[PDB]
DNA sequence: TATAATGGGAGCTGTCACGGATG
């Protein structure tokens, strides 16, 4: 459904933040903010996608992705928080991407 | 409005109650779309918290 | 790179036989 005017506002929100968390977390672990980002967006979408990353140093497998999210689980409360507003950022990335499909849509027919 | 404790004197054909009360007064808040709410339903603030 | 914009649009007009699907 299309979204009114504060669920927009809400998902371009939670997208801002879960991209600051996600560069704080960065910041805290000392590992690269493409690698940490990528095992956010594969835990929020699943195992039903999980392929390797062009700029990725790394062959992004479950394996070394479970060893990530390990690393980040094994953080203090207020370091964990981050890694939560990440998830949730990626999250509404996916439904604020889905809600606006319909305006691509309507733009093409034109070309 | 609730009395915690009453503390009373006796003077004359009258007594005088010095009451400890305790009690709540509400204030409204607007909250507008671009706002969003960063405080659970019932939970605790102090002076200063930030609630939207 | 910043107003707002949120679901398309043609189509254009055999004749038969056969094997598979459905009903």
């Amino acid at each position: 459904p299309l979204l009114t005017l504060e669920e927009e506002v809400e998902l371009a929100r939670k997208v801002e933040e879960g991209m600051e968390a996600i560069k704080k977390l960065s910041e805290i672990t000392g590992l690269d903010p493409d690698l940490i980002r990528e095992v956010v967006r594969a835990k929020i979408l699943g195992s039903a996608r999980v392929r390797h990353i062009p700029g990725l140093k790394e062959t992004l497998d479950p394996k070394t992705v479970e060893e990530i999210d390990q690393k980040l689980k094994s953080l203090p409360k207020e370091h964990k928080r981050y890694l939560h507003i990440a998830r949730e950022g990626e999250a509404a990335r996916q439904h604020l991407i889905e809600a606006n499909l319909r305006l691509v849509v309507s733009i093409a027919k034109k070309y | 409005v609730r009395a915690a404790q009453v503390e009373a004197e006796e003077e004359g054909e009258t007594v005088y109650l010095t009451l400890f009360l305790e009690w709540t007064e509400p204030k409204d808040y607007r909250v507008q779309p671009h706002m969003n709410v960063v405080v659970p339903e019932g939970a605790r603030v102090e002076a200063g918290d930030k609630i939207v």
